[PDB]
């Protein structure tokens, strides 16, 4: 999982 | 407030920010080449076995 910006 | 966790199919590209830090062309499980986005590699949980798989042997 990642942070989508 | 940070963007949604989402889960990553694989790393697509990479590149360095003006600070020395990799980022990372994400393409995100359940979507296409359209929907990728870069993202600083703070961002990244646990994506070891990303990087590694897109930097090779």
């Amino acid at each position: 999982f990642a942070l989508k910006s | 407030a940070s963007g949604d966790l989402y889960e990553v199919e694989r790393i697509v590209d990479k590149r360095k920010n003006k600070k020395g830090k990799w980022e990372y062309l994400i393409r995100w499980k359940g979507y296409g080449s359209t929907e990728d986005t870069w993202e600083p590699e703070h961002h990244l949980l646990h994506c070891e076995e990303f990087i590694d798989e897109f930097n090779g042997l």
